RNA sequence: AAAUAUGUAAGAAGUCCUUGUUACUUAAUUGAACGUGGACAUUUGAAUGAAGAGCUUUUAGUGGGCCAUUUUUGGUAAGCA
RNA sequence: GAAUACUGCCAGCUGGGACUGAGGACUGCGACGUAAGUCAAGGAUGCUGGCAUAAUGGUUAUAUGCCGCCCGUCUUGAAACACGGACCAAGGAGUCUAACGUCUAUGCGAGUGUUUGGGUGUAAAACCCAUACGCGUAAUGAAAGUGAACGUAGGUUGGGGC
């Protein structure tokens, strides 16, 4: 009667309940996405059916990578990098698409190479780069109970729920993604697949919005 | 030499509007002016007296005072690398009252009315401004919109 | 490379230790160093850093600030501290029994707190005592009485006093000072 | 950016109140990917209406194949290029098998011919040739007689080493 | 001490997310689709091969 | 003989890097430059409220 | 009559209700300014970020500049001014 | 009616190569297990061979590959066809003092300062001390002069701690 298999036989419990509730979670949010994903690709089956054309809801959700060095800058686009918290090359964030941040976007365009991300991004870029701030220190994720203690408090109790704030943009995208460290990505392991960076990717360069290629740029950078 | 005169570099700014010279209509001396009043300042060229300089054309401050046929607004201004407060004793023919602060006080009316009419029902009214979303999904039909075909056009001189 | 938002490698900028080599303060400081570790109480945390603090960041407390501080409704029995130096006061005749926990008493402030039947501690009474400190009052003496700080920000219209040796007429009290002489300030 | 495909674009301005369901104006562009096709969109929407991206959404994109990608055809190609000293109106001929080859070959045959890069031309139209003496260039006509044949004379070949040991031969 | 890579290291890749297991169980990477029989509309069609 | 007469550049930079700082407004600014029979005025009404609140507190 | 650049606002030091002070103001128990009481978390009133924020004292060196894109003056021009 | 390309996804399987092995009782999160337990799960172990010394390694000379202009100084700009410097040894330049500012340490504290002097001494030391004097405790005015509580030494806003 020491109070050690006493105590770890509750802690064990607890845990127990608290990876069921995760299992639940993560079910019901893979049946949301695949879900999502046949209602839409159905919707422009239907579309087509009828002689409409279906026109997808525009993205909420946009992944930024500063691919520029920090020298030789513009004090406006060195500040709004800044406050997208790109601060050297290669390092990588989520931005929630509004006009305000489309702005800031347009404004640091020759800068950055940022698209639309898909789930599968951002799963791995989540699971292989995911690092907490917590008390103003970088914190490899690499648990469920770190989220909890960080985050919980806005519902998120999982890598999962961090993944499924950020790719549908809920309620709560600010406090998550801020919590989220900057992605620290290297440089794309193929290469830039063009001779010249510093051109519009609509000009045969990299920088701007390359929509849904940005998944393959930053799998590649991952 | 070189010149620098209070009025100086003031030839357009201090111009009255094309066709509105002349006398000054009386909604502007039937405006009411209180302290924390938010008002711009545009001179007036008519009115010589009272007159702001020309660093405060344009500037929008704050009334501090109250006098017979003036008010006081204070300006900030950058000097150096830091800001300083300036007392400003304007005629109100240079000054008029800040439509952004207006609309602002109705908006905090519609706030409070908002907020009462969702403490009956509708709770969490969202009281806070958003920007502009990305728009949603839609069906465009081709029903009577057949699409046009356009292409890019010849060259053509003109002349 | 990374674009700094902010100066690298910058102290904190406030003192971790006290400057001096007093052992007994470094005791003081080993004490509430171990009291504000393992309590929650903020008292001792305030002790703490005013244990470092510099000769002019903390002024003398008079027993009639004391006093003053005691008349407050509820303070009658409050333990007063002061981690700095309790002087004596000749202007006020009439003291309450009380406790003051001070690192330094004046021989007359001691012995006008003793003759009015109260106690004169030290901090690590005042720690056995109430170690979270349970009751008590922090009283800091007035740090812009110093005579340097009439001094600071000297300037036109500024009001403040001049750097001056010698005092009287004659002695910058001429043009700058009066619109006779020039203008004024 | 010559791997070509070809693009349907269909777009609109954006529905108001006082104007629901526009005109939904479509073209065909000829772009290496959808972001450069809906780009070209909206690059020649500006230049013929008062459409900017800005004020308008893409409805649709969509890539269309070539309907029979594998028989030979003449193609006749009108474009408008900028010049160094003017903007000029051309007619070519290609023949190959499909329009997004037909205008590859273009695209090459400007730069060579004429150093006209990709911002400087708009093509204006790629249409079939539907039967011969409609035809009018002669190096694509000459290639469109009866029982053609030619030899490829003075073949040269390949060596995977840097010494060869026998003094090659080019007949072929 | 260590970060450990999930996408690799299976024991890491389940400590997190216990669905994993449900998920390589099932072939959820794998879902066979429904079929549907859905035509494009004539218009659509016309539209698409114009030019 | 002859050096350079002027030049803005840099400054902005150094006036940027101890940042550009905001006067610090307060509640209760001071009554410099007021209507002197406004704030003469305005001490007996702050009198007055006083005194009525001492005796409403007793 | 642009583009770029630029001032201000986006709330608790707030909003609303009631009634207190004055020697100012009103024809007036009208206002003005400052208040006593009372009612206002999912969002306390747009976005993003915040690296701690605010404040003080004291003192070094420097006070010959030059180059690039863009705007631009004199000059034929200049690796000119 | 199908295939295939292209694009995308898999918490699909699997072969080859390179660099790294930080930490040092246990504690955590998990996984496989009916359990006992085991594990790729909070950082390398197991098995084997040769040598046990110039073998590895260090130093040094030389060779080879690539790179490397002469320092100091003034200057926007120095390798400069700018100036000083052939070489070496020894010497060679922000000191002391009077009066001060800020900061800091120390003693005492509405006071403070013994050392002009006196007393004393193991004799330029140490130890002890009266009356004064300096600064501080009151300011202001040119000066004659006058000289700091209406109040719980005030009201309001904020304010650590209690």
């Amino acid at each position: 009667a020491e109070q050690v298999a006493a105590e770890r036989a509750a802690r064990k419990a607890a845990n127990k309940e608290k990876r069921a509730i995760i299992l639940e979670r993560n079910a019901a949010y893979q049946k949301e996405y695949e879900t999502a994903e046949r209602n839409i690709i159905q919707a422009k089956r239907d579309a087509k059916a009828a002689g409409s054309y279906y026109v997808e809801a525009q993205h909420k959700l946009v992944f930024v990578v500063r691919i520029k060095g920090i020298n030789k800058i513009p004090p406006k686009p060195r500040k709004v990098l800044q406050l997208l918290r790109l601060t050297r090359i290669n390092s990588g964030t989520f931005v929630k698409v509004t006009k305000a941040t489309l702005e800031l976007l347009k404004l640091i365009e020759p800068y950055v190479a940022y698209g639309y991300p898909s789930y599968s991004t951002i799963r791995q870029l989540v699971y292989k780069r995911g690092f907490g701030k917590i008390n103003k220190q970088r914190v490899p994720l690499s648990d469920n109970a770190i989220i909890e203690a960080n985050l919980g408090k806005y519902g998120i109790l999982s890598i999962d729920d961090l993944i499924h704030e950020i790719i549908t943009v809920g309620p709560h995208f600010k406090q998550a993604n801020n919590f989220l460290w900057p992605f620290k990505l290297s440089n794309p392991s193929g290469g830039w697949g063009v001779p010249r960076k510093f051109k519009h990717f609509i000009q045969g360069g990299s920088f701007g919005n390359r929509e849904e290629f940005i998944n393959k740029l930053v799998k590649s950078m991952n | 030499g070189k010149s620098h005169g209070y009025r100086s570099r003031t030839r357009y700014m201090f111009q009255r509007d094309f066709r509105k010279h002349g006398a000054v209509h009386l909604s502007t001396y039937l405006k009411v002016y209180k302290v924390g009043d938010i008002v711009d300042i545009k001179a007036n060229g008519s009115i010589q007296k009272g007159m702001p300089h020309k660093f405060y054309q344009g500037k929008t401050g704050v009334v501090y005072n109250v006098t017979k046929s003036s008010v006081g607004v204070i300006i900030n201004k950058m000097v150096g690398n830091r800001y300083l407060e300036k007392r400003l004793n304007l005629r109100v023919e240079h000054i008029k009252h800040s439509k952004c602060r207006q609309e602002f006080l109705e908006r905090v009316k519609a706030n409070a009315a908002k907020r009462a009419e969702a403490k009956a029902q509708g709770v969490a009214v969202q009281l806070k401004r958003q920007p502009a979303q990305p728009r949603e999904s839609r069906i465009v039909s081709t029903e009577g919109n057949v699409p046009q075909t356009l292409a890019p056009v010849p060259y053509e001189t003109f002349i | 490379g990374i674009d700094h938002t902010s100066k690298q490698h910058k102290r904190s900028g406030h003192r971790t230790a006290p400057k001096s080599d007093n052992v007994y303060l470094k005791l003081l400081v080993k004490l509430y160093t171990f009291l504000a570790r393992r309590t929650d109480a903020p008292f001792n945390k305030v002790v703490l850093k005013a244990l470092f603090l510099s000769k002019i960041n903390r002024p003398p407390v008079s027993v009639s600030r004391i006093a003053r501080a005691l008349k407050q409704e509820g303070a009658a029995n409050k333990t007063v501290v002061v981690v700095g130096t309790v002087t004596d006061d000749a202007r006020i005749f009439e003291f309450p029994k009380t406790t003051v926990a001070a690192l330094r008493f004046t021989a007359g402030a001691r012995a006008k707190i003793v003759k009015a039947g109260g106690e004169c501690i030290t901090l690590d009474q005042l720690a056995v005592r109430a170690p979270k400190g349970q009751n008590t009052l922090i009283l800091r003496g007035p740090r812009n009485s110093r005579e340097a700080v009439r001094h600071f920000g000297m300037g036109p219209h500024k009001g403040k006093a001049p750097r001056i040796l010698s005092t009287g007429r004659k002695f910058e009290r001429a043009r700058g000072r009066r619109r006779s002489k020039g203008f004024k300030v | 950016m010559a791997h070509f495909k070809e693009y349907q674009v269909i777009g609109r301005r954006l529905p108001t109140e006082s104007v629901p369901e526009p005109k939904l104006f479509r073209m065909r562009i000829f772009a290496s990917n959808e972001v450069i096709a809906k780009s070209r969109y909206w690059y020649f929407l500006q230049k013929l209406h008062k459409v900017k991206k800005a004020s308008g959404e893409i409805v649709s994109i969509n890539q269309i194949n070539e309907a029979h990608p594998t028989k030979v055809k003449n193609f006749g190609v009108w474009v408008r290029y900028d010049s160094r000293s003017g903007t000029h109106n051309m007619y070519k001929e290609i023949r190959d098998v499909s329009r997004v080859a037909a205008v590859e070959t273009l695209y090459q045959d400007m730069a060579a011919r004429h150093r006209a890069r990709f911002r400087s031309i708009h093509i204006l139209k790629v249409a079939e040739i539907e039967k011969t003496a409609d035809v009018k260039r002669q190096y694509v006509k000459q290639f469109l007689t009866k029982d053609l044949k030619f030899p490829l004379p003075h073949r040269v070949q390949k060596s995977t080493k840097t010494f060869s040991y026998k003094r090659p031969s080019t007949f072929y | 001490v260590l970060k450990k890579n999930p996408l690799k290291n299976k024991q890491v890749l389940l400590r997190l997310n216990p669905y994993a297991k449900v998920f390589a169980a099932e072939k959820l990477g794998s879902k066979k689709a429904e079929k549907t029989g859905t035509k494009p509309a004539a218009v659509f069609t016309e539209t698409l091969k114009h030019d | 003989a002859k050096s350079k007469n002027h030049t803005a550049h840099n400054q902005t930079r150094k006036a940027h890097r101890n940042g550009i700082k905001k006067p610090k407004t307060y509640k209760y600014p001071s009554l410099k430059g007021v209507d002197p029979k406004f704030r003469r005025n305005h001490k007996h009404a702050l009198h007055g409220t006083a005194k009525a609140l001492a005796a409403a507190k007793k």
